[PDB]
């Protein structure tokens, strides 16, 4: 429209000089007003912690399909993604990376109070062949996957009485699920956290599950459902949060 | 049907209604009928059942699309409870709130349109359509729905026929039955019996017609519903500009959902959340409301104008009352006070002084002469006009008189002088009148003379000096009749020329005593096809009276300066009275200097003035009828100050039309029934609502309550103060627009948790939804309006370019970044910095990642992260409803889980979505963009 | 040429006289602002050449507040038992006092309040009245809470001056702001000007209602004089004036916002509010055989 099929009669760039000029001091004042309120919050402890009262729950590795784990005995190609990501998570867990940390009582609040903040050691060999040392396959070559449980870090949460996570298959409890450390046991020697600023070198306790598929039942869904049992602090039972003190995956290894 | 009482003669009318045909039925009657027929002027149509009204507003317009989304959401909600067991309460509550948000928007509508109602039909009551009747002997003016059927009613030229008339007194009544009959030509009414059909006789005269020339006297036969007439049963260009812009930014609007909705699809929104989105940000967008906002500033405007005696007929009068360019006025009662008081006399060669306080005769001077005993007694005979009854105790001059003005300051003058025109009237019995007219511009009077040297029959004439000068013959001095020559006439136009000269209205007076061998006892005196001598009078003497302004005129007239409009005076009464009126006025400045002005302080003949050294004239009547259209042009163009003077009723519409070719819009003035045509030729008629007929009022655009100059100012200064208060209403209906689509498009680029969801986008259209129309009540005024040229209607444009830019891009941005700040400070203080929310959107929104890790090492839910983002968008909505009325507040002071509001170190609150708004309207102040749009900064 | 002290009837209020000519002509009674006396409101525009035309023609009289004018006497406990309908009934004992036929009061603010209330009182001793930044209203509660809540530490010669000039005008000093701050500190002491402005911050409602054409004659209790509303197109009492000119006889009374005033317009524009009052005075009968100015000066 037009001889020149616009509308720059000599304008389009007094305008855009306003509005860049406009919107530089626009920005200039918002960026200034955020800066000054971050002035105003720590950088060790939010300033809410009412949000995040108690701790969820969690499995690794992430599958593709919302927490469906599937892969096939045979093809090691199908439980490749799985075997990289537990190998890289559980890095700094092992035996050369846990070499600064030290070694706390166990079953009792490790409550440190003063600008040091150590972390205590949880050894790799609590998962009891879910870890990588024996096999390099974390059992899905053998047609008994690992899985990782882990509960949400919440700063400053002391769990009461004994922690555990209790995880139950649903498929029958034919394939008897294998439960690492133990029967879940949390340790109370990891808690509280103190913020990702203070408590240096923090590693977080897990809980490794081992659904084990026997050649009879090979290639069917097992469901496992796994909760923090024996603590009254952390709550297990939401209607909304399905996975506030819970957590429910699916794993189905084709024959 | 016609059921009339034509040919029933007027016998049976004394006993068909119990009425005598000489003083009405008693005030007790006519109560007593009135209470078992009704008032007169029923005619009452039907109304809407008001909950129609309603649920039109309820189901109307974009408010179908919330309904359908809601009805969305409850089929959604019934297949999940039906197919799944334990379903989440979360459609059904969407369902919920998209029909409260429908429901509220409704009641709104309602209650903004049935106040507007309100106000609106509120002016219909304030000018009450009367009636003169004739109950207990006197004349008593009543509210025509008093009337009933029976009573003695009079009409007279220019007035609306109150009911059904039977006529039984009549001198040429001629009535406009263009209402019924089809031809507005005007029909005699008399009181005989002349046609079979009752709509074809003489002797009944028809409700809601009017009688335009003479009087006459009927009795009500029939009233409202039982009338013959209640027997039988376009856009502005502010309304067209803002439809238009209406349907432009409606289209915009829908581009927006569309694009929006596709964008929802692809980043993974279900049907139900992208439908219900989509039906969100178009309804949030549509300027619903901006139709009822305009109503709200006009009805407000016209509210407003009326407490300052300007009414208003419809509200298109009070946007073309903001336009005005020129204001052809009236000198008598508009301009001047038409309060006058008799000042001076010239009846010899001598110009005789006057006074008040009766004492000592006034000032020096009394019925010596036989010259001032044939003025007074002229002055006194001629005159219509009769002290009320009452206030017998009062000063004669401190009394109540009905009549012109003129006639009674004359009639206050004689009865302070002579005193007794009452009895001086009854020796001189009126055979016939003349009444005076406009057009004649003199009132003739025939009266008996029980004198002793009478020749048995006395005319009496008063009127224009001039017009009454050019049928006289002889001049009467000292009580002698001499013939009138040369040396008496250049006398009599000095005497003129000083008592004109001072705004002193001048009438002239002569008599003739009619021959008795000519005019015998019993002659036949008829007023039509006149006999008597009106040629070849005797001239007595002149009476001038002064007749000062109004005492707010003159500011008036300066304001009307200031702005670009331009006063000119219509009038009748003479040049030299009009020229000294429009000086005093300042209708013509000093400085400013007629042709026969610069023709005599430089002294050269008229011919040789060159007309362009001359911007102010005085033109007279007659010469206005031999101007051509090219001629009068001149006149208009050229002149800067113009007087009509000695100009008829029925040149006003040549005026108008001359000043209407110069691309003007004129506001006239009239109170008659000539001025009609005029009053409907002009672009707004003003009438005069306390002297004005109601053939005016009915032509007219606009009444003025108080018959004052002033007023018509005033109302034009009032309408001007209604585009400024438009484009803030289209300014404040566009700058929540951008708050509510910004928070998607940060949402897509920067890939954060989203800042405003689509249930609080509708809440932030509703809560700044009346902001408007209380900005628009709480408006108070402005300062330079009457310095400022008038509005060009036609092209300019209530929407520009900037108005569009300020409101999209200005303070929409600065909303849009307070409540960005608002979600920003909420989600970092409770553990996610900003910088850590960047890329975030895809992790966050995941059902299935349970462990999302925030600035502090902490690991969060998916339900967690959720309650988060809910506090944050109602945080969004709250600060943005909130700043909007603070922002509202502060402006019209300074210049003429809802976390914010929050006391505990909440400036992230209102505090700074409103300081962001405050350090802005201080740098576009300081920037001070003349061509001037820094206010809205 | 005197000053007066009236019988003490419900208090004593200080008058001045310019003279007694009359004999039956009105005199001009006047009644200045709160905060404000005479010599301060009406001293400023009676003594200006355009108004000596009125002034040598009619007698005009200064009724002064309850308080003083020279001096401060005040009083120990104050008790204002003078209202404004207080104030109003006790002019007619005044006029009692010096022989005075009829006035044509013109008030400004509080005083103009006065007036209206003697009139309606009396519709018998006053012809006509020039009522300025006249309000006839009481403070409700939508400005009320505004004139208290952010106002609380606020000094009583600033409430003054915003209750009488604009908000840009008091905002942006033209030496007029500073003259009469000045005036008001000085001059009039404080103790009295805070008694007079608690009494008139009561401003019961005036009883005035608008005639309808024949309907309305059973109740309607509006002013019987010729009534001239002057203020200023710049002034916060604007609609209050308006307000008054509505629920006011429209054949009567008059309306006048000047153009180029603002605040007071007795002494920001004395030339046009002098023509506005000979014009006001000329129609009713008074100085017929005056000159009309601006007939290009004679
Ligand atoms: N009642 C009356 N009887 C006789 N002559 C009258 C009259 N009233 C007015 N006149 C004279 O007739 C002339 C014509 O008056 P007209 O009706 O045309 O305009 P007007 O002067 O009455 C009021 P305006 O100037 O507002 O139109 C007047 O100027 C006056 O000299
Ligand atoms: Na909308
Ligand atoms: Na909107």
């Amino acid at each position: 429209t037009g001889e020149f099929l616009g509308r720059t009669a000599k304008s389009w760039g007094l305008i855009l000089l306003f509005y860049l000029v406009f919107y530089g001091f626009l920005a200039a004042l918002f960026s200034f007003t955020m800066w000054v309120m971050l002035q105003t919050l720590n950088d060790e402890v939010p300033k809410y912690r009412d949000q995040i009262p108690s701790p969820g729950l969690m499995v690794f590795p992430k599958p593709v399909t919302a927490l469906e784990y599937t892969f096939s005995r045979s093809d090691p190609t199908s439980y490749a993604g799985y075997i990289e990501d537990l190998k890289k998570f559980l890095k700094p867990y092992t035996l050369e990376e846990q070499k600064n940390l030290t070694v706390c009582p166990d079953g009792a609040l490790f409550e440190q109070k003063g600008p040091v903040y150590v972390a205590c050691q949880f050894p790799i060999s609590l998962l009891q062949a879910c870890s990588g040392m024996n096999d390099p396959d974390f059992g899905y070559s053998q047609g008994n996957p690992c899985i990782l449980v882990k509960m949400n870090r919440i700063i400053g949460l002391k769990p009461e009485g004994v922690p555990r996570i209790d995880c139950v298959s649903k498929n029958e409890d034919i394939p008897n699920v294998a439960v690492y450390p133990h029967n879940g046991m949390i340790d109370l020697k990891y808690f509280p956290y103190y913020g990702k600023k203070l408590h240096v070198g923090y590693l977080q306790p897990l809980v490794a599950v081992q659904v084990s598929f026997a050649p009879n039942n090979t290639g069917k869904e097992v469901t496992v459902e796994c909760k923090i049992d024996g603590s009254a602090n952390l709550k297990s039972q939401d209607d909304r949060d399905k996975f506030l003190g819970r957590v429910m995956f699916k794993i189905t290894a084709r024959a | 049907v016609s059921m009339d009482d034509h040919k029933l003669s007027l016998d049976e009318l004394h006993r068909k209604y119990g009425t005598d045909l000489s003083r009405g039925l008693t005030s007790a009657r006519a109560a007593e009928i009135l209470a078992r027929d009704g008032p007169n002027a029923l005619t009452p149509p039907p109304t809407t059942p008001e909950w129609i009204k309603f649920c039109r507003q309820l189901f109307g317009g974009f408010s179908m699309l919330l309904w359908i989304g809601a009805i969305l959401c409850f089929l959604a909600y019934s297949i999940q409870a039906a197919t799944e067991e334990e379903p989440q309460n979360d459609n059904l509550y969407l369902g919920v709130v998209l029909s409260a948000v429908v429901i509220i928007t409704g009641c709104f509508s309602y209650y903004q349109e049935a106040k507007s109602s309100k106000i609106m039909e509120s002016f219909k009551n304030m000018v009450p359509q009367q009636a003169l009747v004739i109950r207990n002997g006197e004349k008593m003016s009543i509210n025509a729905e008093e009337v009933v059927v029976g009573d003695l009613v009079e009409v007279k030229g220019g007035d609306r026929i109150p009911a059904d008339l039977r006529i039984i007194s009549a001198n040429g009544c001629k009535v406009d039955n263009s209402s019924l009959t089809g031809e507005s030509e005007p029909q005699t009414r008399s009181p005989d019996f002349t046609n079979e059909n009752p709509l074809e006789t003489r002797n009944i005269a028809f409700f809601s017609t009017n009688c335009v020339e003479g009087t006459a006297r009927g009795i009500v036969v029939y009233t409202g519903d039982r009338t013959v007439m209640g027997r039988i049963a376009g856009q502005t260009p502010i309304a067209a500009e803002i439809e238009h812009f209406i349907h432009i930014i409606t289209g915009v609007a829908v581009f927006l959902g569309v694009s929006f909705f596709i964008l929802s699809l692809i980043l993974e929104y279900t049907w139900l959340e992208a439908v219900i989105f989509l039906i969100g940000i178009i309804v949030a967008n549509v300027p619903e409301g901006l139709l009822a906002t305009v109503t709200v500033c006009l009805t407000l405007t016209a509210k407003r104008m009326a407490r300052k005696n300007c009414l208003v007929k419809n509200l298109e009068a009070v946007e073309t009352l903001g336009s005005t360019s020129t204001i052809c006025s009236d000198k008598t009662g508009t301009l001047t006070q038409n309060r006058m008081t008799v000042a001076h006399m010239w009846f010899d060669n001598q110009i005789h002084e006057a006074d008040t306080t009766e004492n000592q005769s006034g000032v020096s001077f009394d019925k010596t002469s036989a010259t001032w005993l044939a003025l007074s007694r002229i002055a006194g005979l001629c005159n219509r006009a009769v002290f009320q009854a009452n206030q017998e105790n009062l000063p004669i001059l401190k009394r109540a008189v009905a009549g012109d003005a003129s006639e009674s300051a004359l009639l206050k003058c004689i009865e302070l002088c002579c005193g007794s025109v009452k009895e001086m009237r009854e020796r001189y019995a009126k055979i016939v009148e003349i009444p005076f007219n406009s057009t004649n511009k003199y009132q003739l009077s025939i009266h008996k003379n029980p004198n002793t040297s009478e020749p048995q029959h006395l005319l009496v004439m008063k009127g224009a000096p001039e017009r009454i000068l050019d049928r006289c013959s002889s001049i009467l001095l000292h009580g002698k009749e001499q013939p009138l020559d040369e040396e008496l006439k250049d006398a009599f136009q000095n005497a003129y020329l000083e008592l004109g000269g001072l705004g002193e209205r001048v009438l002239g007076f002569c008599h003739l005593f009619l021959p008795d061998e000519q005019f015998p006892e019993g002659f036949q005196f008829d007023t039509d096809d006149v006999n008597f001598p009106i040629d070849n009078l005797c001239f007595v003497g002149l009476i001038s009276m002064i007749d000062p302004p109004r005492a707010a005129v003159p500011d008036a007239v300066g304001k009307c300066r200031s702005a670009g409009i331009k006063v000119i005076m219509v009038t009748g009464d003479h040049p030299i009275t009009a020229k000294a009126i429009a000086k005093g006025v300042g209708i013509i400045s000093e400085g400013n200097e007629t042709v026969e002005d610069i023709a005599a302080r430089l002294n050269i003949p008229v011919s040789q003035v060159n007309p362009r050294d001359a911007k102010a004239c005085v033109v007279h009547g007659s010469d206005l009828k031999d101007m051509t259209s090219e001629q009068l042009d001149d006149i208009l163009k050229y002149h800067t100050e113009i007087v009509f003077a000695r100009t008829s009723p029925q040149q006003k519409l040549i005026i108008v039309e001359g000043c209407q070719r110069q691309g003007a819009i004129v506001a006239v003035t009239g109170d008659g029934v000539n001025d009609s045509p005029a009053l409907k030729k002009a672009d707004i008629g003003v009438a005069m609502g306390i002297a004005g007929s109601d053939v005016s009022k009915q032509a007219a655009d606009m009444i003025l309550l108080d018959d004052n100059f002033a007023s018509i100012v005033t109302g034009v200064e009032e309408g001007r103060l209604i585009f400024d208060n438009l484009k803030k209403s289209i300014a404040y209906t566009l700058t929540s627009n951008i708050p509510e689509i910004t928070p998607f498009l940060i949402f897509i680029i920067a890939n954060i948790p989203l800042p405003l969801g689509t249930v609080t986008i509708l809440c932030i259209d509703l809560g700044t939804d009346m902001v408007p129309a209380i900005s628009l009540a709480y408006e108070q005024a402005e300062s330079d309006i009457m310095k400022r040229q008038p509005r060009n209607p036609k092209t300019d444009k209530l929407v520009n370019e900037r108005l569009i830019s300020m409101a999209y891009g200005q303070i929409g941005m600065i909303q849009a970044l307070g409540g960005f700040f608002t979600y920003f400070v909420i989600l970092a203080e409770n553990g996610f910095l900003p910088i850590h929310l960047l890329g975030l959107r895809v992790d966050w929104d995941d059902r299935w990642i349970n462990d999302v890790e925030d600035s502090y090492g902490q690991q969060w839910t998916y339900e967690q992260r959720k309650i988060v983002e809910f506090t944050c968008h109602t945080a969004f909505f709250v600060s943005i409803v909130v700043v909007q009325w603070a922002d509202l507040v502060i402006c019209k002071t300074r210049r003429n889980r809802m976390y914010p509001l929050k006391p505990t170190w909440w400036f992230c609150a209102f505090p700074y979505s409103l300081l962001i708004f405050v350090y802005d309207k201080v740098r576009k102040l300081i920037i001070r963009r003349r061509p001037e749009k820094e206010t809205y900064y | 040429c005197q000053e007066h002290d009236i019988e003490t009837t419900h208090g004593v209020v200080h008058v001045t006289i310019r003279g007694l000519p009359k004999g039956n002509r009105p005199v001009i009674l006047t009644y200045h602002d709160i905060g404000l006396n005479h010599k301060s409101c009406f001293n400023a525009f009676f003594n200006f050449e355009d108004m000596q035309e009125i002034t040598q023609h009619f007698a005009v009289c200064h009724v002064d507040a309850p308080g003083q004018q020279e001096g401060a006497p005040s009083f120990p406990t104050g008790y204002q038992y003078p209202t404004m309908d207080e104030l109003a009934e006790m002019l007619p004992p005044v006029l009692t006092h010096l022989s005075l036929k009829s006035i044509i009061g013109i008030g400004v603010g509080a005083g103009a309040y006065i007036l209206s209330r003697f009139a309606l009182n009396h519709p018998e001793l006053v012809e006509g009245l020039v009522l300025i930044n006249v309000d006839p209203c009481a403070k409700g509660w939508i400005d009320w809470a505004a004139s208290k809540l952010s106002g609380l530490t606020t000094n009583v010669v600033d409430i003054i001056l915003a209750h009488h000039f604009g908000q840009e005008e008091l905002q942006a000093n033209l030496d007029l702001i500073q003259t009469y701050r000045m005036h008001i500190a000085q001059d009039i002491n404080q103790d009295n000007l805070q008694l007079f402005l608690n009494s008139y911050n009561g401003r019961r409602d005036l009883e005035i209602e608008r005639p309808i054409l024949g309907q309305n004659d059973n109740k309607s209790k509006t002013l019987k004089c010729s009534t001239l509303l002057v203020v200023g197109d710049n002034s916060p009492a604007v609609e209050a004036v308006v307000e008054c000119n509505s629920r006011l006889n429209p054949i009567n009374t008059t309306l006048l916002k000047m153009a180029d005033c603002g605040g007071l317009p007795q002494v920001v524009q004395p030339g046009k509010l002098t023509e506005a009052f000979k014009y006001f005075l000329q129609g009713m009968g008074y100085i017929p055989s005056a000159s009309m100015t601006r007939l290009a000066r004679s």
